[PDB]
């Protein structure tokens, strides 16, 4: 009796979890990567403008 | 263009899975990190001329009255960048994120939690 109430057991939360787990996952690192692909981009320019300033300067 | 700055999230950034755009995440954090705080260094800007002065022992003044107004007129463009399609390069792997696992997941996630209630009866 005992042995295949604990295998539905198993099997029923861990399909929640390893469905929960891989939609929070999905959304979280493309929303980091949303902005970590900015601050690529951006990053360059601050350098130009800050870079601009001095070779003229010199 | 100058500095920006979204959503740098680092560890969830890797691990983006559209392969050939999954690699270039793992590098793409170290190469901004350089970035981040290289800028993070620099002076903007550098000092503002004693004009004054340089008319004084420039007196070929002209010279520097020339350069002093151009100077005092001298106002940069800004740089030049090109990778604003990263803007929608992300929207693709920002619906990959949606669609395939945003949608996927509830749907899924729906049968399975559910699928507790009644075989727990």
């Amino acid at each position: 009796q005992l042995e295949e109430v604990k295998q539905a057991s198993i099997k029923q939360i861990q399909d929640a979890i390893d469905m929960e787990k891989s939609q929070q996952a999905l959304v979280q690192k493309r929303h980091y990567l949303f902005d970590v692909q900015r601050n690529n981009i951006a990053m360059a320019l601050e350098v130009t403008y800050r870079e601009r300033l001095h070779r003229v300067y010199r | 263009r100058k500095l920006a700055l979204k959503t740098i999230d680092w560890v969830a950034f890797g691990e983006i899975i559209p392969r050939n755009q999954k690699a270039v995440a793992n590098s793409l954090k170290s190469w901004n990190e350089t970035l981040t705080s290289r800028l993070a260094t620099l002076p903007e800007k550098p000092p503002a001329i004693d004009w004054a002065y340089y008319k004084a022992n420039v007196a070929k003044a002209g010279l520097v009255d020339d350069f002093e107004k151009k100077f005092n007129a001298l106002k940069v463009p800004i740089p030049e960048d090109k990778y604003t399609a990263q803007v929608d390069a992300e929207e693709k792997e920002d619906v990959k994120s949606c669609a395939e696992f945003l949608t996927q997941s509830k749907t899924r996630i729906q049968e399975y939690e559910k699928e507790l209630e009644k075989m727990r009866n």
